[PDB]
């Protein structure tokens, strides 16, 4: 976890960035 | 005269007498769900 933020790690942020009526 | 969402559905309009733009948002709806302890334990409920 990178606590400076949601306690996601740095590599979890890359993964969260790279992905992408009623 | 009309607006569209990506799924090819109406989502905005010209008012034909005062040409400002209105967003059409669908009326609020959804599932009604009853939270409950076991009816052996209590007769109380809460609703989502
Ligand atoms: C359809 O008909 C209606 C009614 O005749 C039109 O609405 C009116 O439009 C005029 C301008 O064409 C508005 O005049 C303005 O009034 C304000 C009042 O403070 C003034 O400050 C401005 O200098 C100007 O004189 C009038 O208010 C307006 N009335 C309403 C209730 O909106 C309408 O424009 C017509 N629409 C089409 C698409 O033809």
């Amino acid at each position: 976890p990178d606590p400076s933020k949601s306690k996601r790690s740095f590599i979890e942020d890359l993964l969260f960035n790279k992905v992408t009526k009623f | 005269q009309f607006g569209r969402d990506i799924a090819d559905t109406t989502d905005a309009v010209r008012d034909p007498q005062t040409l400002e733009i209105l967003d059409i948002t669908p009326c609020s709806f959804g599932g009604v769900s009853v939270i409950t302890p076991g009816t052996n334990t209590s007769n109380e409920v809460a609703v989502l």
